[PDB]
């Protein structure tokens, strides 16, 4: 339809997208120690092998 | 009106239009893979010959379980599609510019 | 939705947001004319009439 607010503010659905280009960033925040992962990694080895 | 950038509800169109038939080979892989899936329960059930009468109840119970899995597999891989209808992200590796 | 191609409101609504501000001085220049067209009335009752 007309009738927009060009120069106010983004509303309605407009928002929403900023959540779905937001979520990439809530995907990044997930940090891990790079040691952690290898002493997982090597645990993870030895216990597949076993005897 | 006249028109003065290109429209995106073509674009969208055609899209769709062309989506919605991989319906098919889906469910054409699903019903492969059951048949598969009977075939090898039916080789493993080769080594119970001593046993009549317990050779056809494991085939008969792994068998029936295994054909009433499908509908819910059927309806996950409809699902999955309507899914791909629904919206139509541009922001992916796609012609950006252009 | 996401924005592949530009739409035709983004022109379309910035352009009659800036054609409604022509309202104004078009109001003026008619006040100015019938200012001028009632001077010169006066003037000719005033030159003529006694």
């Amino acid at each position: 339809g007309d009738q927009i607010d060009t120069y106010e503010l983004s509303g309605g659905a407009r928002i929403n997208r900023i959540f779905h280009e937001r979520f990439p960033f809530e995907l990044v925040k997930m940090e891990f120690d790079e040691k952690e992962l290898r002493r997982e990694i090597s645990y993870a080895i030895k216990n597949i092998h076993g005897i | 009106r006249t028109g003065l950038f290109t429209p995106d509800m073509a674009f969208e169109t055609i899209v769709k239009k062309q989506v919605k038939k991989i319906r098919e080979p889906c469910l054409k892989c699903v019903d492969m893979v059951i048949s598969e899936l009977i075939s090898t329960v039916r080789q493993c059930t080769k080594k119970l010959q001593q046993y009549p009468r317990l050779r056809e109840e494991m085939e008969r119970i792994v068998t029936t379980h295994i054909r009433e899995r499908e509908g819910r597999t059927k309806e996950q891989v409809m699902l999955l599609i309507d899914i791909e209808l629904a919206y139509m992200n541009t922001n992916h590796e796609d012609f950006i510019g252009f």
